[PDB]
């Protein structure tokens, strides 16, 4: 025996576990950019978007948060978003992304 | 429930071979035209596994694949297209006329005279 | 990364982030202070209960150009007028759209689609040598883009 | 005489039905893991499909439109 | 026990339970102050006096984030809209309301049944170093569900 | 006056126990079958007398009750069914339209081919 994982394999076979089944789901959202998928090019992260931005123009983070989130929404009316959180780390090389749809907390680690 | 799979867009949409080939024909008559009711652009390196990627991006439908197709000429994805050639797309909405027009009353096509 | 901005984008203005009003779009930002006079106002119609109406905004916002007039007041009200002005005729009759923008409030609460109904302000203000004004109060009106449910709503904000 | 074949969204529409047979597999039907592969089989029967109505095409005197053709 | 409450819902602000304005439903609680300029109104249509109308009431309420703003201005105003907000899309067209939230004053006067038709509020007052208000001024316009007779009216005080 | 007692609820509006018996084989068909359209929920451990509290809570009308009889095969209410178990329930308007369906026209029942 061997299990599986989540990671574009299977987290559930449909929404039974609802949130963490809508965290899988961005989760394959997520991990996938533009120009690396059929059909719909910007489906996906947009990274190449928000790359490599200096981590000090609040303007222009709020900008590509914005833009962002309101693309993956109107992309997946299905999950909307609860919470989005920018965290700095101990150096300047960290950052930390953290998506909650009011329980799942799920973060990820970027660079600017 | 009353469902039916359908799209309104596909040149296919006739079964004649032969018809989408003269479609093709002058669809590639115009496009290699230098009309100016055409697009003037370029190349992009990443075409080369994605023609319809361009047309994603300034029309957000990919029925102008086959149309980047047949003006490119190419043989494969697998190979790619130089970087820079002369790109001419027209508006869409002229070949869904073309088609419409072709498609119900497709008939004399050249030129009607009189009745 | 982000297109043209205007306003008080960057930080050289040493004032706290929060309060700070941002529009964005495809193409332009326009970013503000929150100044009083702010209002918003959402309501239903019935006669037996028949159905609701889109969310609505009254919002004031003050300019000042410290420094640069032309990127502060100027370009301001320029990318503001384009943004209330339908673009209809933009030789891309297969598409063309009045066009939508996405509101930024205290850096967490966002509306992502709101419609600039209606603007207003007063070009009696004080100019510079070259002649842009140094200051302005900008009036808008926003509507929300449909009748938004209570899941819609309440579980957009931080 | 002629070819026929259904269209990219048939295809996709009986393939999920039929796909739907196996009560342990039927049901990811709906989701992103579903779409995405059955746009990529759909893309590459389309690749294989529409390529060689092309070279047929081609392959007469009158309807050679590349220079090479 | 009851579900989620937020405004002065705790004792510990020290202030005399009588003058907190209370609004409960199955789900949601909000408390605040009895603020100045409250009114109601009561009327009936006639040419012959041919029927009544559904009570009024405009209610304007101050609230104050004294310790915990996120509890009381945030989450508040978040419940408030969504229980003004007709939740119509829940995924359960086997019932939908807009939902209906029951009214106590006073400790001792009920309105079982009324229905928040309007909200609006301004949110220019200042902020805390996260950002969350320290005070509102929310008023609010609430319609019976229907037209109650005397013997409905008169014996439901205390 | 005027007055009948009566409701359009009942199952049993079908007055052949063998018709009343193919309704209940066709829901329990779909109801231990795992479609999406389905309920998600487990047992309960006062439901061995009462299954029908549930449909009560989640719907306020007891007309599940034959419906949940048949999903746990319960031979009594004074025994039990294991709390826990898969349960799965449809929307309500679904059976509505087929009971509908099959008291005015649920003549082919199977399969329409055509006129």
């Amino acid at each position: 025996i061997d299990p599986l994982l989540t990671l574009e394999l299977s987290g559930v076979k449909t929404y039974e576990s609802q949130e963490e089944a809508w965290g899988a789901r961005l989760y394959e959202w997520l991990n996938t950019y533009q120009g690396e998928v059929y059909g719909d090019p910007s489906w996906g992260n947009v990274l190449p978007q928000f790359k490599h931005e200096p981590t000090n123009l609040s303007h222009v983070q709020i900008a590509v948060e914005a833009m962002l989130l309101q693309k993956l929404t109107v992309d997946l009316p299905d999950i909307p978003i609860s919470g989005l959180s920018v965290a700095e780390g101990d150096a300047f090389d960290k950052l930390k992304i953290s998506i909650r749809i009011r329980d799942i907390t799920i973060t990820q680690d970027v660079v600017l | 429930t009353r469902q039916y799979p359908l799209s309104r867009y596909d040149d296919r949409n006739i079964a004649d071979p032969i018809l989408r080939a003269e479609l093709r024909k002058e669809v590639m008559l115009m496009c290699e035209s230098n009309d100016k009711n055409l697009t003037i652009y370029y190349v992009l390196p990443d075409e080369q596994y994605r023609p319809d990627l361009l047309a994603y991006r300034m029309w957000g439908i990919a029925e102008l694949r086959w149309v980047v197709t047949l003006a490119a000429g190419l043989e494969d994805e697998s190979q790619g297209m130089t970087v820079g050639k002369k790109l001419k797309l027209p508006p869409a909405t002229w070949i869904r006329e073309m088609i419409r027009h072709f498609q119900y009353d497709g008939q004399v096509i050249g030129t009607l005279s009189i009745a | 990364m982000a297109p043209i901005a205007y306003g008080v984008y960057s930080q050289a203005d040493g004032v706290s982030p929060y309060l700070k009003v941002t529009l964005t779009n495809s193409q332009y930002q326009v970013t503000g202070y929150i100044s009083q006079g702010a209002a918003m106002n959402m309501a239903q119609n019935w006669e037996v209960w028949e159905g609701g109406t889109p969310p609505t905004f009254t919002l004031p916002v003050t300019f000042i150009a410290l420094n640069n007039p032309f990127i502060e007041v100027s370009g301001a009200i320029a990318a503001l007028t384009a943004m209330i002005s339908p673009e209809l005729k933009a030789a891309n009759v297969g598409g063309q759209i009045p066009e939508r923008v996405t509101l930024n409030i205290g850096r967490r609460i966002n509306i992502t689609d709101v419609a600039i109904q209606d603007l207003s302000f007063d070009l009696d203000a004080p100019r510079d040598s070259n002649g842009y004004f140094l200051k302005n109060t900008v009036n808008l009106q926003l509507t929300g883009s449909s009748i938004y449910n209570s899941s819609d709503i309440v579980r957009a904000f931080q | 005489m002629s070819k026929t074949t259904p269209t990219k969204d048939s295809i996709r529409a009986e393939f999920e039905e039929l796909v739907e047979k196996d009560s342990f597999w039927s049901k990811f039907v709906g989701s992103q893991f579903v779409s995405m592969l059955t746009l990529f089989i759909t893309q590459i029967v389309y690749r294989c499909f529409q390529y060689a109505d092309a070279a047929l095409a081609e392959g007469f005197i009158s309807t050679a439109t590349r220079r090479s053709s």
